[PDB]
């Protein structure tokens, strides 16, 4: 069933598995018209689908033509997204395709257990965790190829870069989900840590900067400040 | 008029024939019922006053053979069975009848209800769902699981319902997986009507069956299978205008002879909210909203 606290090491065991939040698929700017009704303008979006072991990412951009005279499109985007998870699964070697997929918002479920039923097999689950995969867009690589994307397309990533070299997977999703969470309270003050100090740079090949293990865990507290300031200044506490 | 006799009631039992019950105590001269109304499947069925574990009863057509009851001592029940010889069963109905040994079928001559209830159902069709093909008549009691049950266990003693399952790919087209699961027409029209039932008079024949198991012998895959029933249609889109004006018809039935203290547990708040106030069909049954809004509002 439901993916917790309870289960937290099954994360990063040997049976394949990915994330799936969609919370970024359909994105629109809500406008005035020239009559002073509101309308929307979809912007591009992105399937964020993460291997959490590997650091794997299955970025599939989402480009606005995919919308052109649809309806529903809140409730369009979850199906759209089940349809390319599925398609993702389908062109994935046997030995690759995952054995669960966790989806970060219950409302993903339905769709993608009828998009999967091919794949009875397939464990579909929800999470009682509360994952910052929506400030996706906050990393300005991602947020790139995004904005820029003129068709439907699917960029690879690894978002721990080459962490895993050093760390391992539990600690390197505990430092994306920290900085993720940062990112997504006060992106600013989050970037301004991340880059303040010009002799760390971020590699061609890479999303975050090259920072040594010591770097990491003063960027690791900076962070935490981060989110308690942000706490603070929230509720006044 | 057709006749039930009894070989004697040496048990305290309340004896159901449809919608109808009567207590009959230990060792009581009842011999059975007579004047059934012929041309309706029909239900007998019982409850033990000593252990009310266990409604079980019979399904049976009066115009297939002469069926009586005999308590079995061994097995512990009222069983059916066919008497073969025509002039043995006249002699003894006749002696029964001759003696007022018998309780008459008390139907009021203006109340549709039992016909209203069984419409489409035939003596055929359950003998289908109810497998023993050694009998014209068809056993079914509390605790007899569906064929959708046993696969979520003893095959011969189960109710092959057909079976509904929204999420399988039966009910799901490849390629139309968001059009299929948010309308379920191609389910209901092409799978489950043209293909399984061929007429929705055998559809409805079954929606009836699954109802009165549910409401008669309290069968919980029954009532599951009444309410898988209704929720494709009312979840489909396209429907033929003259299966909706039916199905609103059978539901008002269905919902007026409930008795009131049983509602709360043969009646599924999710279905029944979702197919009068969210789905397709919310504003195609006028009856049935009106009936279920005055007697159940409480479930609403």
């Amino acid at each position: 069933g439901a993916m917790n606290s309870s289960n937290y090491a099954e994360l990063f065991n040997n049976d394949i598995k990915l994330f799936v939040d969609d919370t970024n698929v359909y994105r629109v700017t809500v406008h005035k018209t020239f009559e002073g009704n509101v309308a929307t303008k979809a912007i591009n979006g992105c399937i964020f689908t993460l291997n959490p072991k590997t650091g794997h990412l299955f970025l599939k951009i989402i480009h606005t033509s995919v919308w052109a005279g649809q309806k529903r499109l809140s409730q369009l985007a979850k199906w759209k997204t089940a349809e390319e998870v599925s398609a993702l699964v389908r062109s994935l070697p046997k030995e690759e395709q995952p054995k669960q997929i966790i989806v970060t918002r219950k409302a993903m479920l339905d769709p993608l257990e009828v998009h999967m039923l091919d794949f009875p097999n397939i464990a579909i689950r929800p999470t009682e965790l509360r994952l910052p995969f929506s400030a996706a867009m906050s990393i300005d690589k991602l947020s790139d190829v995004v904005m820029k994307a003129t068709e439907p397309q699917m960029v690879l990533f690894n978002i721990y870069d080459d962490w895993l070299d050093r760390i391992s997977s539990y600690t390197a999703f505990s430092r994306l989900t920290l900085l993720l969470r940062a990112l997504k309270t006060n992106e600013e003050s989050a970037k301004m840590i991340l880059l303040s100090d010009p002799t760390i740079t971020i590699k061609s090949y890479h999303l975050w900067p090259s920072f040594t293990d010591e770097q990491w865990i003063t960027i690791e507290s900076q962070m935490r400040d981060l989110i308690l300031t942000e706490y603070g200044r929230k509720y006044n506490v | 008029m057709n006749t039930v006799p009894f070989t004697s009631a040496p048990i305290e039992v309340t004896i159901g024939i449809d919608q109808y019950s009567f207590n009959v105590k230990e060792n009581q001269p009842f011999h059975g019922i007579k004047d059934i109304p012929i041309g309706h499947v029909h239900v007998i069925h019982f409850q033990h006053a000593d252990n009310s574990s266990m409604r079980y009863g019979y399904w049976f057509d009066c115009r297939m053979g002469n069926f009586y009851i005999q308590y079995d001592p061994k097995d512990g029940l009222y069983k059916m069975m066919e008497e073969r010889d025509g002039a043995k069963f006249e002699n003894i109905v006749h002696n029964f009848k001759e003696r007022q040994m018998m309780v008459s079928y008390p139907k009021i001559d203006e109340d549709d209800t039992w016909y209203n209830l069984t419409e489409f159902v035939q003596m055929d069709k359950i003998r289908k769902i109810v497998r023993k093909d050694e009998n014209q008549f068809s056993y079914v009691d509390s605790s007899m699981t569906t064929v959708q049950e046993n696969e979520l266990s003893d095959p011969a003693h189960s109710l092959n319902y057909t079976v509904i399952n929204f999420k399988s790919r039966e009910a799901i087209r490849p390629g139309h997986e968001m059009e299929d699961f948010l309308d379920k027409s191609y389910y209901l029209n092409t799978v489950m009507l043209q293909g399984i039932f061929k007429n929705s008079s055998n559809y409805f024949g079954e929606l009836q069956f699954a109802f009165l198991n549910a409401m008669f012998f309290g069968n919980y895959g029954s009532s599951l299978q009444w309410h898988a029933m209704i929720e494709l249609i009312c979840s489909s889109a396209t429907v033929p205008k003259h299966m909706l004006d039916k199905l609103d018809e059978i539901l008002y039935y269905q919902i007026k002879t409930l008795p009131e203290q049983y509602s709360d547990i043969l009646l599924n708040e999710r279905v029944w909210n979702i197919c009068l106030y969210s789905s397709f069909q919310k504003n195609s049954l006028h009856n049935t909203e009106k009936i279920m809004e005055n007697k159940y509002p409480e479930l609403l």
